[PDB]
């Protein structure tokens, strides 16, 4: 499913995001544009054998298992076909635990990049939630 | 309290080789990266060598490729630097680095290396490596 962009920040605030550890919403929303597009079918394999999935690109070698990526960790606890659902509830519940991480949304090189220290509360401008 | 523990170094004849260890200790989860940067008195800082810990993906500085290799024994989150056909341009202080952020997404562990050391959070203490002329 390919989300709208109000359209993901009101599902994402209805499962908590809004201000999650200190980040605003807009910045969950930023992350999930140059992450996937709000494509929750998102699939990008690595040269590792790993892969990143969903509308948040969580990786198959620490967050998810996927059985093909061989001595790997599986640190959020669910299958990594969780994370394509319609349904972001998962992604957003692992989302929530790498966040927890000790850096933060840093673990999201796409953020970093293009969210980090921006006007992130353009992202759900114009949106009703 | 994460530690970084090196081990190797000193002095070595140009054309000689060397292998530094690093064991990083204190880690449940991670490092995510390890790496090996150099600081020469006269020079800027340069990123050598780095390694995903998890999947065992290489990066090289191009001044040593060929003749450089990292790798891990990963079983105990350790990483070796085999260096070659060592120049005298090649002396400095050898430092052992790691990038403890689990990241969401894949995360090159050579884009750390060649920014600055961007997202390497936890030092060794340094390494001296010297290497002489031949007579
Ligand atoms: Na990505
Ligand atoms: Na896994
Ligand atoms: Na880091």
């Amino acid at each position: 499913k390919v989300y709208g962009r109000c359209e993901l920040a009101a599902a994402m605030k209805r499962l908590g995001l809004d201000n999650y550890r200190g980040y605003s919403l807009g910045n969950w929303v930023c992350a999930a544009k140059f992450e996937s597009n709000f494509n929750t079918h998102a699939t990008n394999r690595n040269t590792d054998g790993s892969t990143d999935y969903g509308i948040l690109q969580i990786n198959s070698r620490w967050w998810c298992n996927d059985g093909r990526t061989p001595g790997s960790k599986n640190l959020c606890n669910i299958p990594c076909s969780a994370l394509l659902s319609s349904d972001i509830t998962a992604s957003v519940n692992c989302a929530k635990k790498i966040a927890s991480g000790g850096n933060g949304m840093n673990a999201w090189v796409a953020w970093r990049n293009r969210c980090k220290g921006t006007d992130v509360h353009a992202w759900i401008r114009g949106c009703r939630l | 309290d994460v530690q970084l523990q090196a081990s190797g170094g000193g002095s070595v004849q140009a054309g000689g080789s060397l292998r530094l260890s690093c064991a990083a200790s204190g880690y449940t989860i991670g490092p995510y990266c390890m790496g090996w940067f150099r600081q020469a008195p006269g020079k800027e800082r340069e990123g050598v060598a780095a390694i995903n810990m998890g999947g065992g993906i290489t990066y090289y500085a191009d001044s040593v490729k060929g003749r450089f290799t990292i790798s891990q024994d990963n079983a105990k989150n350790t990483v070796y630097l085999l260096m070659n056909s060592l120049e005298p341009e090649d002396t400095a202080i050898y430092y052992c680095a790691a990038d403890s952020t689990i990241y969401a997404s894949y995360y090159e562990c050579g884009h750390g290396l060649s920014t600055g050391g961007y997202g390497y959070d936890s030092w060794g203490q340094g390494t001296q490596v010297t290497v002489s002329s031949r007579r």
